[PDB]
């Protein structure tokens, strides 16, 4: 007969795994899903039936119930309601001290260990704890376990990270008015200042008093801080497709849009708030 | 239940999903803050008749035999995300979802 | 610089075709979205970009205008950017009213029928005139086709093979016995709807299941409403509401065919919703 | 614009969608009603670097070069239906979208 990877909900044979098998031959290891047909049938009666009729027909599953089904580690078999065999996570929660929620690396807050361990095994695989208790706002009272540090994202979400503490032994200007010596460099100074520096521009910081005094590289724009005192240069090549105030104190339609007439204006803006200035 | 998986101990010809961790200092990739390293897998192995394979497109260009078409591959037939934190091009700390970086399955197109 | 097969919304460069070329060579073919990067870069900021920047920045299409645009056969440029918009020719058609297309749906004209073509779906031709209808009355096939209808009473206009290659018997639910599966697809298709295959082997007068033989994992299933059986391979699983011909009301069509399986008595749908 | 169309004439390399049609009777599937003949497609073409790859994990594989990968190779990146009008197993004239019967779209994977 036929050896199968699945049985279909529809109750059918499918994803051919090997041909001329008995059924003892194609369900002799502990595979949960394998599945067998007696019928040898030509190539087209094959192809018939695979693709205008569901599946081969007379499917029949190696594992009837949970006997010998392998459902590798931190799983276990467990029947389901239409009584078939399934391979369920079942993490071993059994060494766990911390009794509280945790912040998974994805930002979000599981209600215990255990949780996160069952969201690893079920949906993502690379889950792990970044730090014991619910996410946080701000680094403000994070303490990162071991010597991890805080820093936020985008949106003001904490994660506890290993900053790149050794560079390797290309120069460039951050938006702090430091010449870092490359880019390791910038990122391991943001990494340990704990939020975002940004870069103002390729090559050594220059004590420029306008943007005629920067040559901008890249099909870049020089954008000026007037709050600040130094300049910036800035792709402006993104196209736009909920109101902002901008520090302008003008309101523009969208953040996208404002971000144009920055480019436009070779004025840097940034959100001051959401909705009319007014 | 719809690819075949293996490993190192496996004795297995056909197209399967083995494992492989990818390390992205190891990779030059230095723009990456987490995670360090994650397991992407990969697709090895033979595709042979219609064994693993989900599209009945494939066989009907093999039967076909036309001029350049190569025999079907062993390739991902699912993808997933995986979520990182890394500097953008400006330098900013940015949280996204990366899609298609693991491969969940592996099948004969 | 890099060519690029195509500029994304967000107006950067994706999906690279060629590195390390001059942007009227990337820009040399009538290829409408192709476009150009400037800067060489080593390999990691390129992936960089790709991967985790929404693309390749400074993007650069090749085409913006419809000069020099080839959009292929039956299309032609139009600024919207320019774009190659479905352009057929329907000064040559005769027929002025709605048809049906092959893929089952009425079109309101046949230059409709063709922009779909060119636009959605590459196999679509009109099948006959007018709306497509239900039953094959006073459907009129054109050329040597001729009329049947689907599992939903839908008519098609096709060309039934007439011709069968003259051991393997069946029988039709009609009681009939055909030398071959060709015959009765052939007499099905002059019927203009399904017979069905009853059984393998000729037809016998069966007076219960007990006088019909299975084979292959089949099970008898009486219709007691003509006095013939039938083999039904029953190895379906069921993962809106129905009427049974029993006057029944089931869950769902299959758990139907699940209690006509298990009790042996053929079993049809009445009609949609409890009875 | 996700991909490249090609014809005999190309002299086009990399890996490109080309025209094909399948006969189903040549075939000797007998059970189809209709279409009898229709446009598959097929894909054919080297894959070098990173062209044409929309997949990140693709070159993360090249990289590591496991025992086993193979390099990426051409492969439909996108399928299409077609509507069909066929005898099922039991006789009867059904008429179905069948999936995954065109490619509109090859790539290296």
């Amino acid at each position: 007969g036929n050896c199968w990877l699945r049985q279909a909900k529809n109750g059918r044979c499918q994803v051919l795994y090997k041909t001329e098998l008995s059924k003892e031959e194609c369900c002799s290891t502990g595979r949960l899903s394998t599945s067998w047909t007696e019928e040898d049938v030509n190539d087209n009666t094959l192809f018939k039936w695979m693709i205008f009729n569901g599946g081969a027909p007379n499917c029949i599953p190696c594992k009837e119930t949970c006997e010998n089904v392998d459902c590798g580690p931190g799983k276990k078999c467990r029947m389901n309601k239409k009584n078939k065999p399934r391979c369920v996570c079942a993490p071993d929660c059994s060494n766990i001290t911390w009794k509280g929620p945790v912040c998974g690396l994805d930002g979000k807050t599981y209600r215990n260990e255990c949780a996160l361990l069952k969201a690893r095994c079920k949906e993502q695989p690379e889950l792990e704890v970044q730090y014991q208790g619910r996410c946080k706002k701000t680094c403000r009272d994070v303490f990162c376990p071991g010597s991890s540090t805080c820093v936020v994202d985008q949106t003001n979400n904490a994660y506890c990270v290993t900053c790149n503490r050794i560079c390797p032994e290309q120069y460039l200007c951050g938006n702090d008015g430091v010449t870092y010596s490359s880019a390791c460099h910038l990122r391991k100074a943001t990494c340990l200042l704990g939020r975002s520096i940004g870069l103002a521009y390729e090559g050594k910081c220059i004590k420029a008093k306008s943007c005629e005094d920067i040559q901008c590289t890249g099909g870049k724009k020089c954008l000026w801080d007037f709050k600040v005192g130094r300049g910036r240069c800035s792709l402006c090549d993104e196209l736009c497709p909920e109101p902002v105030c901008a520090s302008d104190n003008a309101t523009y339609a969208s953040e996208c849009a404002m971000k144009e007439a920055a480019c436009s204006s070779g004025v840097l803006l940034e959100v001051k708030h959401s909705g009319s200035c007014n | 239940d719809f690819g075949l998986d293996c490993d190192e101990h496996s004795t297995e010809s056909r197209c399967c999903r083995y494992p492989l961790t990818v390390d992205f200092e190891a990779f030059g990739w230095d723009w990456i803050i987490a995670p360090k390293r994650y397991k992407a897998n990969y697709c090895s192995g033979e595709c042979e008749f219609v064994f693993l394979q989900k599209y009945p497109h494939t066989h009907l260009v093999h039967q076909a035999n036309p001029r350049g078409s190569a025999g079907p591959c062993c390739t991902p037939t699912k993808m997933s995300p995986i979520n990182m934190l890394y500097f953008n091009g400006k330098e900013q700390i940015i949280y996204g979802k990366i899609p298609a970086m693991v491969v969940d399955r592996c099948g004969c197109s």
